[PDB]
């Protein structure tokens, strides 16, 4: 089973250091070219660095002298040491097995790096409660408002994963307070409101906040 | 007359791929100096004060084709796919590197696939080492048994020279003259 | 420096259509170029290398070609599973490294579909913190363009709302939109009728959903 699994990203202050890890399975890191590629939020792909099969290393000009690529044979793992981080290093960082003229064929899922002076804050979770005006055999909507957290990202599930069809979890927006807010919604049968139980499962890993919220019609 | 056979080197009809670079011994002959018509001409370690008793010994001429932007790698102290895996000069190199654009000889409109360089190799070449292995490269834990496939790659890659490539990607012919500079009467 | 400019930047196209994305190099490059497909929230996937060689497993309707400075990727007959952003990539010889194009976003065209509209009052929990968020939801519609107009006691509100839009759905190719109106508790309690008025191509006239603060 051929895969790359990144880790080590997170929120870090300007000037701080981070070390990213890429654990390979299905090929030998020490025998391949490997690249790091990053993607600032809402931006394109930027190549960061690679290491050759035989050990030579190279770096994009924008990270020269601050970043260092390396690998550990015994752990089959690729690393990117990042020092003197600046706000514009904020990105998702992908690791990839590099075949040069034959492309980058295996990619990891990415690890998120946020460089900022702001501090972590977990979210509040408020109900978007289904309308009293909802049509008998029609469709009703309900959801969760996930408000005032830093930094990205949040994940949201419904009924622990049992309810997936009709779910819209929206891109977060940055409010003027510097904190994020997002809403996640579900369309369900109106006739299901009294019986079935709807619970959103919010998870904000940068602060180890977990919140379930039961969303029901408000009382009177 | 036994003039040194440099014309055979510089003017050869065909040049070797860089992974299989040719070496010509230049010996038992008299050199006709004949010289700036070359896009690269760089010497190293040639540091003599006295020029009157100069004797060139152990003269080799190596020649091959690489990309214009790879000629910078044919110098002491460099790294890259060419210097690491194809042609390596030593830190203390004494001699000269000479190159010229050969787009009109070595490119083809469909792409010239005859020129290759070694792309996969687990370790760097030593100076003046020539690796001509075509063994399938094991990029994984599973042996290849000489069969290409996933994690099992032919170790050489084509340059695919085309006359519409950028000039830095056009083929360049390279001659590497290496020697020892001794001081001795004739 | 070498730049790869893709064109067009974005493109909407119907299933079955023929799509051609160009990559122009700002200067002469090598004979080799690669193409990647990035679906939203996923790592890029390799489609073509060496300008025209199909990556193993990639469907035959993908093809690439090019020469000189002008290279292309082509989908012969657009299937619905082919939405994404597309990037071209050149491996430079000096300094060693990769240049990417800025990317081309391709979305699927479909029939007009009107939104379903829902309005949500602020929760009693949130109101104890001194802020009221009012949420308007536009569910499963096409095309993307829509106007959400907030009304508070019939005064049209500007400057206190934010919206965001989902990416195109995989099952039906629609968009969904959510707009949040933010007020202080004090301001919220000064008004009665909160309404969300939606204008969209698929609606013959705008649709309004509302609630009266403190009813039901
Ligand atoms: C190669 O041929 C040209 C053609 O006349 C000649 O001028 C030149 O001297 C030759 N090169 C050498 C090294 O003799």
């Amino acid at each position: 089973e051929v895969q790359l699994v990144e880790s080590g990203g997170g929120l870090i202050q300007p000037g701080g250091s981070l070390r990213l890890s890429c654990a390979a399975s299905g090929f030998t890191v020490s025998s391949n070219y490997m690249s790091w590629v990053r993607q600032a939020p809402g931006k394109g792909l930027e190549w960061v660095s690679f290491i050759y099969s035989g050990g030579s290393t190279y770096y994009a000009d924008s990270v020269k002298g601050r970043f260092t690529i390396s690998r550990d044979n015994s752990k089959n793992t690729l690393y990117l040491q990042m020092n003197s981080l600046r706000a514009e290093d904020t990105a998702v960082y992908y690791c990839a097995r590099d075949l040069q003229e034959h492309g980058m064929d295996v990619w990891g899922q990415g690890t998120t790096v946020t460089v900022s002076s702001a501090s972590t804050k977990g979210p509040s979770v408020f109900p978007l409660a289904p309308s009293s005006k909802s049509t008998s055999g029609g469709t009703a909507a309900l959801g969760c408002l996930v408000k005032d957290y830093f930094p990205e990202p949040v994940t949201v599930s419904w009924n622990s994963g049992a309810l997936t069809s009709g779910v819209h979890t929206f891109p977060a927006v940055l409010q003027s307070s510097g904190l994020y807010s997002l809403s996640s919604v579900v369309t369900v049968p109106s006739s299901s409101l009294g019986t079935q139980t709807y619970i959103c499962n919010v998870n904000h890993k940068p602060s180890n906040t977990k919140v379930d919220k039961k969303v029901e019609p408000k009382k009177e | 007359t036994n003039l040194c056979p440099f014309g055979e080197v510089f003017n050869a009809t065909r040049f070797a791929s860089v992974y299989a670079w040719n070496r010509k011994r230049i010996s038992n002959c008299v050199a006709d100096y004949s010289v700036a018509s070359f896009s690269t001409f760089k010497c190293y370690g040639v540091s003599p004060t006295k020029l009157n008793d100069l004797c060139f010994t152990n003269v080799y001429a190596d020649s091959f084709v690489i990309r214009g932007d790879e000629v910078r790698q044919i110098a002491p102290g460099q790294t890259g796919k060419i210097a690491d895996y194809n042609y390596k000069l030593p830190d203390d190199f004494t001699g000269c590197v000479i190159a010229w654009n050969s787009n009109n000889l070595d490119s083809k409109v469909g792409g010239n696939y005859n020129y290759l360089y070694r792309l996969f190799r687990k370790s760097n070449l030593k100076p003046f080492e020539r690796d001509i292995s075509t063994e399938i490269y094991q990029a994984g834990s599973t042996p290849c048994n000489g069969v290409e496939g996933f994690n099992c790659y032919f170790p050489l890659q084509s340059y695919g020279f085309q006359p519409t490539n950028g000039v830095g990607y056009q083929p360049y012919r390279v001659v590497v003259l290496s020697f020892e500079l001794l001081h001795a009467p004739a | 420096d070498i730049q790869l400019t893709q064109s067009p930047s974005s493109l909407s196209a119907s299933v079955g259509d023929r799509v051609t994305i160009t990559c122009r190099a700002s200067q002469g490059i090598s004979s080799y170029l690669a193409w990647y497909q990035q679906k939203p929230g996923k790592a890029p996937k390799l489609l073509i290398y060496a300008a025209s060689t199909l990556q193993s497993g990639v469907p035959s309707r993908f093809s690439g070609s090019g020469s000189g400075t002008d290279f292309t990727l082509t989908i012969s007959s657009l299937q619905p599973e082919d939405f994404a952003t597309y990037y071209c990539q050149h491996l430079n010889s000096y300094p060693p490294g990769y240049t990417f194009g800025q990317g081309t976003k391709l979305e699927i065209k479909r029939t007009v579909a009107a939104p379903s509209v829902f309005i949500f009052p602020p929760s009693d929990e949130q109101l104890k913190s001194g802020t009221a968020s009012v949420v308007c939801l536009l569910n499963n519609f096409y095309p993307r363009e829509a106007k959400v107009q907030w009304k508070v006691d019939n005064a049209l509100q500007s400057g206190n709302s934010q919206e965001s839009v989902t990416e195109q759905d995989s099952k039906d190719s629609t968009y969904s939109l959510s707009s949040t109106l933010t007020l202080s508790k004090a301001d919220y309690e000064k008004h009665k009728v909160y309404a969300c008025e939606v204008t969209h191509q698929g609606l013959s006239s705008p649709v309004t959903k509302s609630f009266n603060r403190g009813e039901c």
